[PDB]
């Protein structure tokens, strides 16, 4: 359960062999998310509830750095 | 030169063009005194140049900043006082 | 008396700068508090290092192939020659223009072709 | 002599042995936990305790 | 601008430290004979490497060779703004003295054959002449090493350092330098640093 | 001693650590218009250079005489020699302009959050 | 032209006194009639195998004199070689002497300008496997000074590049073999102090190494 | 001269982890409910925790504590308050407390 472009960040991330490591790439590994769409009046729209929305429950989540379910890493690496 | 004619009043001059294009590329950078960094920068470094003076101050015809003065102390202090960019 | 306890403070004073200086080497704190300490600084600084270099990495494989050559040169010289005073910036700024002066042949080839 | 290191495990031993810290008697939990769960630690936590 | 800064307040504290030097000296005993006896005190040391320069007055005639020397060593090796500021003072010397070397070429080339016969310069240039890489090392030590022309041969100098090079490994090595005072240079310098490599004698 | 004393004030005045465009400076700064020397017998720099409010034309004149001198000067140089050590001002200016390129790659390349992060951490860790 | 060269190298190869007398006659009379190489190649020939009459040497500088600006790198390599390895009684004239010198420095500077330019580490990799084994005083010499002129040396001063020179060197061998220890290295150093001073009395490589 | 740590200062702490492992090893060898090869590739953290645990046992068992003489410059009624004052200081920063 990934996608290309976090396949390709990870492949050139190399010689990291421990989960704390990869978490220092965290923010890198973020970049996967592209949620490519167009600026449309109607996208753009959306785009801003989306987002809005997305901090609401990363909020609610609260998780840390150290736990990121929705950030593949180390094993499926 | 003649100052007289510059100091002359006079409706077109008055109302004429003072500032042209090729002086806002050179001339922006004083938009900088709104950051209280620079403001900063620029005391200390009058402060540091009025300490100079004040020590260079024994050779004839030099007089430094003296404390007791109201006028420098108000002009030094409140010289970026109350500034605001948006206003012209 | 008094340079007595001048002796006392200064002997208490030099026992706690050793042991802030050199606890991780000896296992008299139960747990080895400074010797995990000294070993997470220096997995933390590995990390940093290993992080620069995964970076530069995925840089060089997402960079064009035409420029490739120019972001070997500025890696490099960013990881090394920054920080000496031998390495001359000059002899890199010659290479930069010759990649340039290519880059200017190519452009102006397909410009009036 | 009566050495303070050697006392200290002399006595550490004496502590352990004495049977009242046997690890078959206890049942591990979180404490802090609104309901009783067993040990979160990891495994080499655990293997380390 | 700030260079000059510093030296200036360095030159005012240089100045009233000498004020302060000669009203002591004309104050107590006043015997030069009696102030050398304190030069390796170590506040009197520290003074030294504070405001110990050889185009000053300070301590002209008090100090000998091997404490001038000792002094401009500890100054170099701990003392990153001191040394600023001497490395400053310095350029008022204006030595300029530019020597050049190996006049006749008999002699030239039995340097560089014994040289050659001694070392393997291979190591040093890869895909070169060893003549040219001769040629080549000869204009490194001049451009570097010159310093030392004023009390050292160039070829006992050349010698020496060809003989070090050599003594590490007959091949080509590698060499990182690092300042540990440096956080950068030491964060390079333990992340580089292993202790596998070390025991195996790599 | 006193002698010694005059003879080191005059080498640290020297001019190879205090420059003579120092000393220029310092005394056009605590001399006025008037009294000054070099300025208040000419009347074109009192008036035509320094007493005009925008001389642009003036300005630009300048400029383009400065660079086109300055790049006379360069080439001939570069043509005739290059293996001269250069002063440490414009060594650090091209040190700077090339880690100014490396660092606008970086960020081109890498996400801002990723960039703040990594800046953080070793911030912390050299404090 | 090619038959006279061959049987010269037949010659030298021989190493015979009347076979040596034959050539450096037949040499001396076609010095004029062979050309720039031939005569590089038979010069170089003699050096190494160590023979030649004074005179033939005199006139074979003189021609190297006459004929020195129309020579390559190659050609000036083979000359310097074989005026190294010359007879000994070959004093040479201050001319030939001077026009070597400065064709070797110059072709030293300009090998270390090229390589410098194809990898400015060059000299700095020099220098750091130079310094690694080098003394605390060695290594406390100054930094170089800028010889560049302008305001910055005029009218304005211009900071120097001298720096803290409290530096550690982590040596590590490419191929990975197995370095020297401390002793080896001062038996190294030592061995290679003691054939320098048996080639020239005068050398104070014992003073350098004791000082440190 | 400093709270940092020296390269050799490194091999050491990481000889000390692989002993904190090879101790558990050998000391629970005969127990079937015992995997080893989840100590393969531990994270920092989990070095860290075995660290903690790491111990060394031919060290000496004894307390380590102990007293040193330092002789000290008796006060010189000859040379004045000022004086010894200085006197005091410079063998402090000399000997003493080096
Ligand atoms: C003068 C009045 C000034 C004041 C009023 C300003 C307007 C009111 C305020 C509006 C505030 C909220 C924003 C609303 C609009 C949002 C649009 C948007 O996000 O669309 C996504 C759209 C798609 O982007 P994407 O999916 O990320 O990637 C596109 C790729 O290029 C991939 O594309 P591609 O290569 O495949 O080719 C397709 C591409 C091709 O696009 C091009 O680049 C081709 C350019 C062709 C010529 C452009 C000019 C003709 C159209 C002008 C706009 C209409 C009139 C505006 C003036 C109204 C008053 C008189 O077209 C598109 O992708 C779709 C474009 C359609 C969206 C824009 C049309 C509306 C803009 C005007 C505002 C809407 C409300 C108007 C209300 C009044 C009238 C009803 O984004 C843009 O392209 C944005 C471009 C920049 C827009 C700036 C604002 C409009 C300026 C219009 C010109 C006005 C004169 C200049 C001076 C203005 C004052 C300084
Ligand atoms: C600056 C200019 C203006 C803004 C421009 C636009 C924004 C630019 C900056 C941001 C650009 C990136 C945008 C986001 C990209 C996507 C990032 C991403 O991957 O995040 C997704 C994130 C992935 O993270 P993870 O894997 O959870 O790892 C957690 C780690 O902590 C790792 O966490 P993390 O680092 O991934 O954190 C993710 C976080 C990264 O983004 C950020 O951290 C945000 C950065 C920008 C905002 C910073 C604000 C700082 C505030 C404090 C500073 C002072 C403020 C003073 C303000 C004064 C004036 C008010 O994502 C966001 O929150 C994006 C929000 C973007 C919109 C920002 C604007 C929000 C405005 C809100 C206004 C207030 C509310 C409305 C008004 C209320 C009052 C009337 O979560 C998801 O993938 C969600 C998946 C969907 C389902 C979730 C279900 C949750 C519930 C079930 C949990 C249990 C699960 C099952 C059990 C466990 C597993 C079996
Ligand atoms: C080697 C080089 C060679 C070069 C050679 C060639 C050279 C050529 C010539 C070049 C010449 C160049 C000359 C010029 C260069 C220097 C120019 C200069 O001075 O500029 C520096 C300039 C100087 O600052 P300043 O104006 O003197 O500061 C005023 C004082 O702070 C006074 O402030 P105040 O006290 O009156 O009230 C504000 C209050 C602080 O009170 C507040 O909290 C104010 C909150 C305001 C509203 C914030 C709303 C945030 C929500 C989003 C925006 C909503 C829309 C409305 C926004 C309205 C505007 C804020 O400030 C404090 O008291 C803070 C304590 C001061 C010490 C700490 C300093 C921290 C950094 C300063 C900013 C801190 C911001 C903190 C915000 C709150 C965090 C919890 O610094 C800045 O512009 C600020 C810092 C940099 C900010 C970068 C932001 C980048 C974008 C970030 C996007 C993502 C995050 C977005 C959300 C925010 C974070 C959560
Ligand atoms: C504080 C005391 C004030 C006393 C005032 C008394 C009145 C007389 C003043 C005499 C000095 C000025 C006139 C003569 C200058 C002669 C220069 C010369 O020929 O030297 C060659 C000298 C050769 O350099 P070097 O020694 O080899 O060192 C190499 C360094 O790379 C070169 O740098 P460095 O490490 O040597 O240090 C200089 C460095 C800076 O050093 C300092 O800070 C200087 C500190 C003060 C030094 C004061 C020395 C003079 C003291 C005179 C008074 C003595 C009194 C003694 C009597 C007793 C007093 C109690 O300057 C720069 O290079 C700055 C360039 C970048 C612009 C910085 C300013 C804007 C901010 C830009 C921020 C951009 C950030 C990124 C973007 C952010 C976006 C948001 O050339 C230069 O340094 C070129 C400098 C070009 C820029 C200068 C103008 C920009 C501002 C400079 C700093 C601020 C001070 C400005 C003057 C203030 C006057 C009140
Ligand atoms: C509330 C206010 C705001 C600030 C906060 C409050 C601060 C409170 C600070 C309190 C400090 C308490 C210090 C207690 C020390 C007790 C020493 C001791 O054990 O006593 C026995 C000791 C017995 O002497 P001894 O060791 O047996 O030696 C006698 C032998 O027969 C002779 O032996 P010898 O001949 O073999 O060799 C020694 C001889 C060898 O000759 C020397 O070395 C003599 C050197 C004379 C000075 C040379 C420089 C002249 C230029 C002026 C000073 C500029 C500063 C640079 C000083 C460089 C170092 C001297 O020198 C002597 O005779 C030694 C005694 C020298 C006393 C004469 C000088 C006194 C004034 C010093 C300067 C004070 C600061 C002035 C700042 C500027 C004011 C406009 O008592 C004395 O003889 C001297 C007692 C001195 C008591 C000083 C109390 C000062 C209280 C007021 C402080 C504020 C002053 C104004 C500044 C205000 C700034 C805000
Ligand atoms: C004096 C001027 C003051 C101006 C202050 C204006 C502040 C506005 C603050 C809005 C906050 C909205 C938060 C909700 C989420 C918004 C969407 C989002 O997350 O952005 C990323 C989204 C997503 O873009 P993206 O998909 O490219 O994201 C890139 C990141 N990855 C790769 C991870 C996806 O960006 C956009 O869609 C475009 C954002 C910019 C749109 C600009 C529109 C015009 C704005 C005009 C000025 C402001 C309004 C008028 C103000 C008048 C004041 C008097
Ligand atoms: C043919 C040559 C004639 C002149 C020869 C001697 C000139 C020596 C002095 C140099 C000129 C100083 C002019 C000062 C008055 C002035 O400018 O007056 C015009 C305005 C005055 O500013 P204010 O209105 O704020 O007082 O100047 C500016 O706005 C700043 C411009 C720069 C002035 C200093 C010079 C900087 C270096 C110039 C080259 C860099 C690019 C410049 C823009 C194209
Ligand atoms: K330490």
């Amino acid at each position: 359960q990934t996608n290309k472009e976090w396949w390709n960040l990870a492949k050139n991330i190399q010689d990291v062999k421990c989960q704390q490591e990869l978490n220092r790439y965290n923010d890198l590994l973020s970049q996967a998310y592209t949620l490519s769409l167009d600026n449309t009046i109607r996208n753009l729209v959306f785009k801003a509830k989306f987002y809005s929305w997305l901090f609401v429950i990363n909020w609610f989540k609260a998780f840390p750095d150290d736990f990121h379910p929705f950030i593949p890493g180390l094993e499926m690496k | 030169s003649d100052p007289f004619k510059k100091v002359e009043r006079d409706y077109h001059n008055e109302r004429s063009v003072h500032k042209h294009f090729a002086s806002y590329p050179l001339k922006f950078w004083w938009g900088l005194n709104k950051f209280e960094t620079i403001q900063g920068i620029h005391s200390i470094l009058g402060n540091a140049a009025d300490l100079v003076v004040s020590t260079l101050s024994f050779i004839p015809g030099v007089q430094g900043r003296n404390n007791a003065s109201y006028i420098e102390n108000s002009i030094r202090v409140t010289r970026f006082r109350g500034f605001d960019d948006k206003t012209q | 008396a008094i340079r007595n306890f001048v002796f006392k403070i200064s002997n208490q004073i030099q026992n706690l700068a050793a042991k802030r200086s050199l606890a991780y080497l000896n296992q008299i704190d139960s747990q080895s508090v400074p010797s995990r300490a000294t070993i997470n600084m220096k997995d933390q600084v590995t990390q940093m290092q290993r992080e620069i270099d995964n970076m530069a990495n995925v840089i060089r494989a997402q960079i064009p192939d035409e420029d490739r050559a120019e972001f070997e040169i500025l890696k490099k010289y960013y990881v090394t020659g920054q920080h000496d005073s031998l390495v001359d910036p000059q002899d890199v700024l010659l290479q930069l223009d010759r990649i340039q002066v290519l880059k200017n042949l190519k452009m102006i080839e397909l410009n009036e072709e | 002599p009566e050495d303070e290191g050697i006392e200290q495990q002399l006595d550490q031993q004496e502590v352990l042995l004495s049977g009242r810290y046997d690890p078959k008697l206890y049942d591990f939990q979180e404490g802090y936990t609104k309901n009783p769960e067993d040990d979160q630690t990891s495994l080499i936590e655990k293997k380390a305790f | 601008m700030t260079a000059l800064f510093l030296h200036i307040l360095w030159s005012i504290s240089y100045i009233i430290i000498n004020i302060l030097y000669i009203f002591l000296s004309l104050l107590l005993s006043n015997n030069n004979e009696k102030i050398k006896q304190y030069n390796s005190n170590y506040f009197i040391k520290i003074l030294l490497v504070l405001f110990y320069n050889k185009n000053l007055s300070f301590y002209k005639n008090l100090l000998s060779e091997d404490e001038i020397s000792k002094i401009e060593f500890e100054r170099l090796k701990n003392y990153p703004t001191l040394v600023l500021i001497h490395s400053n003072l310095n350029k008022l010397e204006k030595r300029n003295k530019i020597i050049n070397s190996f006049i006749n070429f008999k002699t030239k080339y039995r340097f560089y054959k014994f040289i050659s016969t001694n070392f393997n310069l291979q190591t040093i240039i890869k895909n070169c002449n060893d003549k040219i890489i001769f040629s080549t090392l000869l204009y490194i030590v001049n451009l570097n090493y010159s310093f030392f022309y004023k009390t050292i041969k160039n070829t006992d100098l050349i010698v020496y350092l060809l003989a070090n090079k050599f003594s590490i490994l007959n091949d080509n090595i590698i060499v990182s330098k690092f300042n540990i005072s440096k956080f950068n240079d030491y964060i390079k310098y333990i992340n580089n640093t292993n202790s596998i490599d070390t025991y195996l004698e790599n | 001693m006193f002698l010694g004393i005059f003879k080191d004030v005059i080498k640290l005045l020297n001019k190879k650590v205090v420059p003579v465009y120092f000393w220029f400076f310092l005394y056009c700064f605590l001399s006025t218009m008037d009294t000054n020397i070099f300025v208040s017998s000419c009347s074109f720099l009192k008036v035509e250079v320094f007493g005009k409010d925008e001389n642009t034309t003036l300005v630009l004149l300048f400029y383009v005489f400065y660079s086109l001198f300055n790049f006379y000067l360069s080439r001939i140089k570069n043509k005739n020699n290059y293996l001269v050590r250069k002063h440490l001002y414009t060594t650090e200016l091209l040190i700077e302009l090339i880690l100014f390129k490396y660092k606008l790659i970086i960020l081109k390349f890498s996400s801002i959050k990723y960039i703040l992060n990594f800046n953080v951490r070793k911030f912390i860790l050299f404090n | 032209m090619s038959a006279l060269l061959k049987e010269i190298l037949a010659l030298t190869v021989k190493s015979e006194a009347a076979l040596w007398k034959g050539a450096e006659q037949k040499v001396l009379s076609g010095l004029n009639n062979l050309a720039k190489t031939e005569l590089v190649q038979i010069t170089h020939h003699f050096g190494v195998n160590k023979q030649g009459s004074e005179a033939l040497w005199s006139q074979l500088d003189k021609a190297a004199v006459g004929a020195f600006p129309e020579l390559s790198v190659d050609e000036t390599l083979q000359l310097i070689d074989g005026f190294g390895e010359c007879p000994d009684s070959y004093t040479l004239s201050h001319d030939l002497n001077q026009r070597l010198l400065v064709s070797w420095e110059q072709l030293g500077k300009l090998n270390f300008q090229k390589l410098k330019e194809t990898n400015p580490y060059f000299a700095s990799d020099i220098v750091n496997q130079l310094d690694a084994a080098a003394a605390e005083f060695i290594k406390v010499r100054p930094a170089a000074e800028s010889e560049a002129g302008g305001f910055l040396n005029s009218l304005g001063v211009s900071s120097s590049f001298n720096t803290t020179k409290n530096d550690i060197y982590v040596v590590q061998s490419a191929s990975g073999k197995k370095l020297n220890n401390k002793e080896q290295r001062e038996a190294y150093v030592l061995e290679k102090a003691q054939k320098y001073l048996k080639e020239d009395p005068q050398s104070k490589i014992l003073d350098i190494i004791a000082q440190k | 001269n400093s709270g940092n740590a020296l390269h050799s200062e490194y091999g050491y702490l990481e000889l000390l982890s692989n002993e904190s492992v090879q101790l558990y090893k050998d000391y629970y060898e005969s127990d079937a409910e015992e995997d080893f090869k989840v100590f393969e590739n531990l994270s920092s953290k989990e070095k860290l925790v075995m660290i903690a645990n790491f111990e060394n046992n031919l060290l000496p068992k004894y307390d380590r504590s102990e007293v040193h003489l330092i002789p000290k410059r008796q006060w010189e009624p000859a040379f004045g308050v000022w004086e010894n004052f200085l006197y005091d200081i410079t063998e402090y920063a000399s000997f003493i407390a080096p």
